This record gives structure tokens, C-alpha cells and sequence, in this order.
């Protein structure tokens, strides 16, 4: 037998942006399985150059992720906060480049707040999600 | 304990 | 005129009020914290790696105040706030900040606000910011 | 800015406006401006609107707008035609220290020469207790 | 031949409003119909959705059964680009619920090849109950 | 020519 | 900023 | 009217 402390922030911060950005790449079609029914997805400001609201629940992240057409999608992570939050969470700040459909490297933040997903031991959902490329800005 | 792993909670409905 | 609150005021209220006192009494930034909250305004370590964070009102202070905020200006040019985990208000902040009249630095911060236990008050629990220069540069 | 930063800080100056010097609220409109705060007329029928600054201005000193308190409850603002903004505001508005009044207002506001400077075209109030009541 | 004048802001706005809640009423399926590539629709957590298709989805999502509707008044105002803004305040049942008070604001813009056609550019909808209290 | 809406 | 009045 | 400070 073998007993450790609780996974530490940092360390269930590091291995969500592994797994993360790794399916962004690889099944964009399948990011959605991180969301429940309470999460907001937030991706830039503006869509067809229209304002973009905040989209609720796994079809419409699934729908609101199908429409960005991620096409090999190449992240350079450069730095990640993760720090514990209200209700057993963890809050996830994300400093990078992001190239989409071949389109040059932009610096990006990405917020998250992670929520235990109540069933399984270390499991976590995204409850929150938020993306701005800097150059928006 | 088993790894950290991701994905939203049991939903019959959706 | 009384506005019907929402995360996006709450958000972008807070903002307001903590880069006013940042520029007016960085002394008093520290009573915005309580016990579980986390800090870190960005600073590399004799190491060149990412300064850490600090936890608690105590440790707060002594951290803002060795960061000696001299006649602070800021330009915010983003402000997003979503709720959260447990009635909390996230919110995602870019923008630029110039500390003893030196240049302007960009810079990525994400709080967590929480509830303090006084109607439509709120605490923060996370205030987690880093300069793009010393993550990017 | 968003369609819905520009519609919120018009409406917190316009309310604004209105309580501090409501004999300046004309300075928002133009020429070919709509205008109308509720009332009813001689016959029961909700009031026409008046258009450009002096019939404005007229009908806005004609409400005798006094120490007004105003409740914003919601506010949505979509991009519209030709870089303009439509507001859609729902909120309570006290004058002269009567009870507050539940209003139903649309602004169309439109770029104005200077950058992120917009003025009123549209300015569509109708207190609920004249219409529903 | 006979020739009139443009039809005024309130007989385009009169006339859109009966044929839109009759639609509403009768084939909400076929309100999509009355939107452009570039429309903006919100029934008001409601994100905003733009264009025919994205429109069409959102309007089915309501999932309008047996929708009646009383128009209590109609504000209808010239607006930039030869448009007209729309104000409808009434109350609407949908799905056999009680009649509830609502606005509804409409901007109508000139489709453009066809002389007195307009499509909606802006649809914001919201009901009072949840706005108030 | 009677008013009509439609999307252009 | 965002400012607001009329054309001249 | 929303304020901030620590518990």
C-alpha cells in the first residue's frame, strides 16, 4: 500500500493544461467532455467579427469549440498559476503563444476555475473558462 | 488513489 | 442612478476600486485579503524563475509592501467577470501598469472575488498577476 | 468598446444627466432625433414623439424632471445599422420624490467627427403604468 | 396607377408587428425567415446569435407551443439607414403558461432590392417578470 | 407595392 | 473614452 | 451597493 497528501494545486493545475491544450491539438471534438451543465466558455471577444457572449453547458461549449474549426493547433505554454480556491477548486491562470489553422504564434491568457466533479477521487471539471488573445486588446 | 483525471459529472438528461 | 448588479459590474467595479487604491494608498490594499487568500504581482527570484505566491493578510502586506507602489497609473484595456464556484465572481484583467513613473508594463491577472459572510460584499480570495516581460520576454 | 460598454455608460450619464441638469439632456440629440417619456394625452392616448434639439429640449422641460431617482434593472445593447448601438433598458425612475415608476426604453445611439463620440437618435420611454395599467 | 408616399415609420412598424407575433402564433418556424446574414436575436443566461441559420436554431429552442400574445403598444421611429426602430410593450403566454409582461425591440432595415421590404437587423426580447423582482 | 419582410 | 452629444 | 474588504 502506498498513501499520499491530496494532489496539490499546482500539480492538478500542470496536469489540466497538459491534458488540455494536448486535446485542443489533437480532438478539439472531444474538449467538451471536460464541461457540466454550470460551466461558462468564454474564447475572445468578437466570433464573423460579431461580439461573442458566454455559452453555458456541454452542447453549446461542444457547438461554441466546433465553430473556432481548431485545425493543428500548436500551443507554447510559458507560465501557469494554479492556486486553491472556494469549494475545494483550483484556479488556473495560463500565459502562452496559440497558433490556429497555421496562423502565426499570439500571446494569449486563458482563466480557469476547476471544481472537484464529485463522484471520483481527484477527478475535476472546468467550470469556468476564459480566453483572450492579447493582440484583442 | 487513483491519477488526476477530467470530465464533467454524470448527466442522463443531456 | 442604481445599477442591478451582475458579475461584469461586480468585476468591473472591483477593478476600479483596486487600481485607484494601488495608485492613492497601496498601504490598504492588503484589508481587500483574508486568511486563505493568494497573492503574487509578478517579480522573477534570484533563480530567474516566476516569484511565488503568498497566502494570508499578513504576508500580503509585507509583500505589497516591499513591492514599493510609487504613484501607480494603470491602463486597463480588458476586464471579463463570470460567476463562479460558491456564489464567487471570477474576473480576467489585461492591461498595463507603470510603477515609480517608469515605462508601462503589460500585464495578465485573474482574481477570484468571494462573498465576505453584508450584502453584495466581496472579498478577494486569489489575485494572481504576472507582467508578460518576465513570462514572455 | 462592446456594444453593451457603450450602452451601459449611456445610460448611467443619461440617468445621470437627467437628475444633475435635465435642461442639458438636449445636448445628446440632432436634427432628425426622436424623442418621447411616456405621459398620455388630451384623449387617454399614449404621447407622440417630437423630433431635434428645440422640440426636445421643450418636451424634456415640460416633464419639470426634479432630484429623479433611477433604478437600472436591465440593460442589452446589439450592435445595429451603419456602426450604430440599440439599447433595450427596463428600470424604475422616481421624479420628484413620488413613488419609482417601472420604464421600458429603447435608444438607438450613432457615431457623432470625434472617436467612440455617439449621440442619440432614437430616445423611446414609456412608463408601464400608462400603457399596462 | 396610383402613388403614395413611403409608408410611414408606424404603419412599417404596425404592420411588421401583426405579422410577426401571428407568425410567432401560427409557424414560429418560419420566423427566420424574416432575418438576415447579419441579424442579431436574443429571447432573454440567452447568448446572442447572429445570421438566418443560427437565428432559426434559437427560435426552435423556445420551443413556441399555443403562443398567445396581447400588444398593449407599438412605438415605431425613422432610424439611420432609411430604418425603423420598434418598441412593442405586451404581455405573451407561451406553452399555455400565464400571460406575462414583456418589450420587445425591433430595428427594420430596407432589404434593399425590393421598394417598402424590410428584414429585422435587431430582435432583443425580454420579459419584465425577470428583470423586476 | 403593400409593406413586406423578408431577409435580402 | 466613450463620449456622447450631438453633430454640429 | 456591492463593496470589498476582507472577513
Amino acid at each position: 500500500s502506498m498513501v499520499m497528501e491530496k494532489p496539490s494545486p499546482l500539480l492538478v493545475g500542470r496536469e489540466f493544461v497538459r491534458q488540455y491544450y494536448t486535446l485542443l491539438n489533437q480532438a478539439p471534438d472531444m474538449l467538451h467532455r471536460f464541461y457540466g451543465k454550470n460551466s461558462s466558455y468564454v474564447h475572445g471577444g468578437l466570433d464573423n467579427g460579431k461580439p461573442a457572449d458566454a455559452v453555458y453547458g456541454q452542447k453549446e461549449i461542444h457547438r461554441k469549440v466546433m465553430s473556432q474549426n481548431f485545425t493543428n493547433c500548436h500551443t507554447k505554454i510559458r507560465h501557469v498559476d494554479a492556486h486553491a480556491t472556494l469549494n475545494d477548486g483550483v484556479v488556473v491562470q495560463v500565459m502562452g503563444l496559440l497558433s490556429n489553422n497555421n496562423q502565426a504564434l499570439r500571446r494569449f491568457m486563458q482563466t480557469f476555475v476547476l471544481a472537484p466533479e464529485g463522484s471520483v477521487a481527484n477527478k475535476f471539471y472546468v467550470h469556468n473558462d476564459i480566453f483572450r488573445y492579447q493582440d484583442e486588446v | 488513489a487513483p491519477r488526476i483525471t477530467f470530465g464533467g459529472p454524470s448527466d442522463s438528461t443531456g
